RNA sequence: UCCGCUGGUUCCUUCCGAAACAUGUCGCAGCAUGACCUGACUUGAGAUCGUCGGUGGAGUAGAGCACUGAUUGGCGAUUCCGGGGAUCCCUCGCUCGCUUGUCAAACUCCAAACCCCCCGUCAUCCUAGAAAGUCGGAGUCCGGACUGCUGGGGUAAGCUUGUAGUCCGUAAGGGAGACAACCCAGCCCGUGGUUAAGGUCCCCAAGUGUCGACUAAGUGUUAAUACUAAAGGGCGU
RNA sequence: UGGGGCCCCGAAAAUUGACGGGGCUCAAGUCGACCACCGAUACCACGGAGUACCGCAAGGUAAUCUCGUAGGAAGGCGUUG
RNA sequence: CCUGGGGCGGGACGCCCUUGAAAAGAUAUCAAGGGCGCGCAAUGGUUGACUCAAGCGGGUCGGAAACUCGCUGAAGAGUGCAAGAGCAUAAGUCAGCCUGACGUUAUUCAGCAUAGCAGUGGAUGACGAGACGAAAGUCGGCUCUAGCGAACUUUUGAGCCUCCUUGGUGGGGGCCAAAAAUGACAGAAAAGUUACCCCGGGGAUAAUUGAGUCGUUGCCGGCAAGAGUACAUAUCGACCCGGCAGCUUGCUACCUCGAUGUCGGUUCUUUCCAUCCUGGCCGUGCAGCAGCGGCCAAGGGUGAGGUUGUUCGCCUAUUAAA
RNA sequence: GAGUUUGGCGGCCAUAGCGGUAGGGCAACUCCUGUACCCAUCCCGAACACAGCAGAUAAGCCUGCCCGCGUUCCUUACUGUACUGAAGUGUGCGAGCCUUCGGGAACUCUGGAUCGCUGCCAAGCUCA
């Protein structure tokens, strides 16, 4: 499914309609100084490690088309519940 | 196997006689209650917005209040008394 | 006046027939109560056909039955001196005609009791499993009430 | 595969093959016998069930031919009309394990029949009323219920 | 066409064409009184209609032949007489006492500078409020008439018999 | 040790008295929450197990073919789409109608009886406390049966799985030969009386009862019944 | 010829056995009706016990109180100190 | 885990529609028909303007296959995808302008009748901004009911709060929202084998006997289609229809799991009759001999051997019959 | 002040629909006449829109009638039939069915009716 980079929508932070952007959210890398990851090493030594030793399970048929809209005026972004496509382009 | 949604078991319920399919008769959805009137609930199939549960299909609730173009109706299922919204498009005055 | 008589008990009955049998106040059986000619009593009893007798009861079978069973509040019996000091009828025959005129009312003798709790019948009745329409006791005695009322005295 | 296993009727009917699957074909051939364009026979004798029953297509099929064939033999080829006023609708389906995902598979179809129901209609002459009458007889003795010839007309006729 | 038992006639005001329910059923919830302006092809007449279970009741009713009393002599089956009958409907709705209403136009078409546009700028003018957009309105020269110099030299006449008729109408009510 | 699994768990009377069901659960021999039982308190005026009438919901039974699909011939037409051995020289299956014959869980032009909500009414209960609320203690989530629903499935089953009422479970006593749940009947103790169901030839209390017929087979002498043989035939009567 | 009642044929099982048994034939069977009687702890009457609620008490009311498994609630008996 | 034992098969293990379901509601099964784990910046919103399917007639190799005209046509079309429901001056088709497929937030429904229970979903509102439109209105996507997921964790968005005496930096912690999945779908990170097995229980649940049933099995009957050089019925007995028995195999789960000792044979006793012989009969397509068919009859008899554990069956030679 | 004709908006939403037949317009409506204009055609002033002197009741509309199909209501027969609530020591080998009291169709048939009724307002008119 295709959604137009550029449409008029409202901003929730100017409370008004502007043009927004939409761009795709990337997830980021985790940090290894959040406390998940120090008790991940604290929790380290000899033997199972509890819920470290899990491995990651699986997936959904379809992931949700994580999407940010960036106002063109105050230039903030909020990002919506999105809807969940196999395919998904940007309609220029 | 067998599902669980609003819809359930709403053929006939849900469905018009044969002469009275289409646009229905516009006065029914300007009609004005008062409170504490006994209204039934027979449900419009065309009206699909403000539409009570097909279970209260059939019952009299009374006029508690309104929501906008909606009543509130407290309508009695079962042993309980539920609080019913319902557009005037899906309620008739109870005549005396 | 309706002659409403219990001739089947209480075991296996639907809590419907039964509950419209203790708001009649039969509660037993050979227990009879004498309620009214409107439709609420008589759909009432129509309710009840297949565990009561009951018909049409003249002044005469009302005379008999208060004089033999009429109980007042401690179990007491009814007799004549009471009923003219409580009423202004002279006898209980004079009264009886007078609630089958409906110009009285058996709420009109003061503490009676409103169930006439009778004797089993003597010589027995016709059966309690076929209606009087099929030789029975169950149902319509419509004037024939009074005979069976004759016999449980 | 005795008639006595789908005879009794004790179930709704089975009889909307859009929504079931691959149901055998029906024996019978025809259901009208006899000389179809004539109107003006006397008398008409028919055979009623007098209990309610279903009726196989194979059970109606035998009733069928023996009763064409005594017609045909007695009163000759178009010396009578015949008809056979119901067709099989119901589907018969049988339980082919045990009582596991017991709902059975079609095997045939059934005429679902009521007390006192037409079945054959036969319209003849006056003088093979008789006839009609012992042909309709042996018809009902392929039948899985008790039956009895009645006349519809032309009673005076006869006696 | 009632083919059989199982074959839907539509409502009798639908079978006429006269009325269109949906659009009725758009107006009815506003619950204010509908502005009705109707126009044959003779004259325009304006009703203030209001919805009642038993049927539609009538509080305010201008025609185009009140207008003949006034001093109009024009067609009433124009814009000037559209206007005019407006605000004669406008006027006197304000003098019964009813003041507000919405626009029911019906079937007929929306369109700028209509007849039907002409009459809603008359009830405007007469201080009757009903909600409305200025552009639809018909320029203020052929509501007084401008047409005339179309083909007719004897129409010449309206702009000030137009005026006339407008401040005796306004004298009436004043 | 632990177990959701098995066995046991000790005095009397009195008042009341279930659930063997729903949702969630590595849940299915368990548990939680709720329904249902019990105790107490608060509150303070109504409530509805029943009737009758009325305003409303009906889409089941039955019925019917008007829709969706099935289904049987006859008759009339589609100079149309197509089966048979160069002017497609002429033969004709489906298709569409008027009559005939049949149907439907998942068809409906129709359409009950039950039933449900509400209003009034009578009736019953209720200030010796309605409806409502709060809190304490639980058991229970192996059920079974009869009578209906042609309940669904099944060749059927004292089968399996639903539903309404009522029972056994937890129900004595009376009666059916005996009988968990079939009939009378719900039962504090004692005495007297009269009945119920059922019975009255003896066993066995009460009829070798009455009237009018039938049966010749010891047929039968068997309410319900898991405890009772059919189609077919008989110039038996 | 049609419609009916009862009976007969159709009708074969394993220890000796089941209308409950004896037996029964214008019946002691079946059908249609009827009469009288017997027969419960039901119902009625009397007497008694308990219970619920009310009542300062005395006592009053109970046709509408008296079966009961799981189980809740109340009051008592007993053992040793 | 469910399961007409378990297992194999399957998923009735989450969601949605029709029937079952008995005209309120509820209602089970490995009940029946099924479907969904999506698609779509247009296939969405609004306004305007129109009306669909299919027939009939007219129109040039534009064929009874195009496009166009007229008539009929409440819908026999379309509306994304199951089923059901809804819709015609439209909820359909085309076009103009648009992005409401909007941020925040409250109730009540219904999943979960009555009657507690979650993530959610869906109706009616409020606040704030808009699109279309004369206005009324409509718009919280695509006519309504499927298309989905807790806690913890991370990442992302906006602005804030906070980190142990105080201020600052780097780095952490938190609040609200969004994304990532647990389909066994109210969420464990999870392969087998045991006949070497053990323990606790269960007739709550199977192998076996018993009870029920009788599809199947064995044995019959009704009607007689016909065959029988003719002739239904000496003999055979089609199609369909109705049974009996419980001696085959199934079905079922009522009894028994703190054990009712398995198959076959052997030994000994007994019963049934649907009779193989022996006795008595009837028919014959019965000359006699001997058959074939049937009826009565259960007193007596019904044996010996080869293979095979066999039951059963095959074979051998006797035999009145074996 | 009562009624009528016409017009507008409606209610119930076929008793109103489909079809046939005969009458009317003085006002009103309408068909109808044009396209300077506002407004319009995926082309077309056909529509919509505007401006309207004539012609016309042939249409719409109105009034009368017709039972022809459709619908709705009544009537007679079916029939108190089908079905069904309650109860039953009534009954069947069985699938089942019956009796009593209470409710009660559908279809078809005989004969009729039904070719809308109706609310508000306005305007022409017909008055004692
Ligand atoms: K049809
Ligand atoms: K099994
Ligand atoms: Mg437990
Ligand atoms: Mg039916
Ligand atoms: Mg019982
Ligand atoms: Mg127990
Ligand atoms: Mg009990
Ligand atoms: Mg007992
Ligand atoms: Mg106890
Ligand atoms: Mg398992
Ligand atoms: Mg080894
Ligand atoms: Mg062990
Ligand atoms: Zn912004």
């Amino acid at each position: 499914m295709k959604i137009p980079k550029r449409f008029r929508t409202y901003c929730p932070f100017c409370k008004t309609h502007n043009e927004v952007v939409v761009e795709r959210v990337k997830k980021g890398q985790a940090s290894s100084m959040t406390h998940i990851a120090r008790q991940k090493k604290r929790q380290e030594g000899i033997g199972n490690s509890g819920k470290f030793s899990k491995v990651p399970g699986g997936d959904k048929p379809t992931k949700r088309i994580w999407l940010r809209y960036r106002c063109t005026v105050c230039k903030k972004a909020h990002q919506r519940p999105c809807f969940r496509a196999k395919k998904f382009e940007f309609k220029e | 196997t067998n599902s669980h949604g609003e819809k359930r078991c709403t053929r006939y319920k849900l469905q018009k006689t044969v002469r009275e399919r289409g646009i229905s008769p516009v006065s029914r959805a300007i009609q004005e209650f008062e409170e504490g009137q006994m209204v039934h609930i027979d449900i419009d199939p065309s009206v699909q917005k403000g539409m009570p549960n097909p279970k209260f299909q059939g019952s009299t609730g009374k006029v508690i209040g309104q929501r906008g173009r909606s009543y509130v109706l407290e309508v009695r299922s079962g042993n309980a008394m539920k609080e019913v919204f319902s557009l005037p498009q899906h309620l008739k005055p109870q005549k005396y | 006046m309706y002659a409403v008589v219990r001739l089947r008990g209480q075991v296996n009955v639907r809590y419907t027939i039964e509950d419209t049998m203790k708001m009649l106040r039969l509660h037993k059986v050979n227990h009879c109560v004498f309620v009214p000619e409107n439709p609420h009593y008589k759909g009432m009893v129509q309710k009840v056909k297949d565990y009561v007798a009951y018909g049409k009861i003249d002044a005469k079978t009302l005379a008999e039955v208060l004089e033999n069973r009429g109980r007042l509040e401690g179990d007491t019996r009814l007799t004549e001196e009471y009923i003219r000091e409580n009423t202004d009828y002279d006898s209980i025959q004079a009264f009886a005609e007078a609630v089958i005129e409906g110009k009285s009312s058996l709420k009109d003798i003061p503490k009676l009791k409103p169930v006439f709790r009778l004797h089993p019948p003597r010589k027995g009745h016709a059966g309690i499993k076929r209606t009087v329409q099929q030789g029975g006791v169950l149902g319509n005695h419509d004037e024939n009430i009074n005979v069976l009322l004759h016999k449980m005295r | 595969k005795p008639g006595s296993m789908y005879r009794n009727v004790r179930q709704r009917s089975f009889t909307r093959r859009k929504y079931m699957g691959g149901v055998p074909g029906s024996q019978v051939i025809h259901y009208d016998m006899g000389d179809k364009a004539n109107t003006s026979f006397p008398v008409k004798i028919s055979l009623i069930v007098e209990e309610k029953c279903q009726i196989r297509h194979t059970a109606l099929e035998a009733a069928r031919i023996t009763a064409n064939r005594h017609l045909v033999a007695d009163t000759g080829k178009m010396g009578f009309y015949m008809k056979l006023r119901v067709y099989p609708h119901e589907v018969i389906r049988e339980n082919k394990s045990g009582m596991r995902r017991a709902f059975g598979k079609n095997v045939g179809t059934a005429a679902r029949v009521k007390p006192m129901q037409k079945i054959f209609t036969v319209a003849v002459e006056k003088q093979n009323f008789k006839a009609a009458k012992e042909a309709l007889w042996h018809a009902g003795q392929k039948l899985p219920t008790p039956c009895r010839i009645v006349v519809d007309e032309g009673a005076e006729l006869v006696q | 066409m009632a083919t059989g038992p199982r074959y839907k006639v539509p409502f009798r005001r639908r079978r006429e064409g006269r009325t269109n329910y949906h659009l009725r059923l758009k107006l009815l919830l506003s619950r204010q009184d509908r502005v009705v302006v109707r126009k044959s092809s003779r004259n325009v007449q304006i009703q203030l209609i209001a919805p009642t279970p038993d049927g539609d009741i009538t509080y305010s009713s201008a025609v185009s032949n009140e207008l003949a009393k006034y001093g109009y002599t024009g067609a009433t089956g124009n814009t000037t007489a559209a206007y005019l009958t407006g605000l004669l409907f406008g006027l006197k709705s304000l003098q019964k006492g009813y003041e507000g209403g919405i626009l029911d136009i019906g079937l007929q078409a929306s369109s700028a500078g209509s007849r039907v546009y002409a009459a809603l700028k008359g009830v405007v003018d007469s201080g009757f409020e009903i909600p409305c957009s200025p552009e639809v309105f018909p320029p203020d020269e052929r509501i007084r008439g401008e047409h005339i110099a179309g083909y007719r030299e004897e129409s010449s006449d309206l702009p000030e018999q137009f005026e006339a008729t407008k401040e005796k109408i306004f004298a009436e009510f004043s």
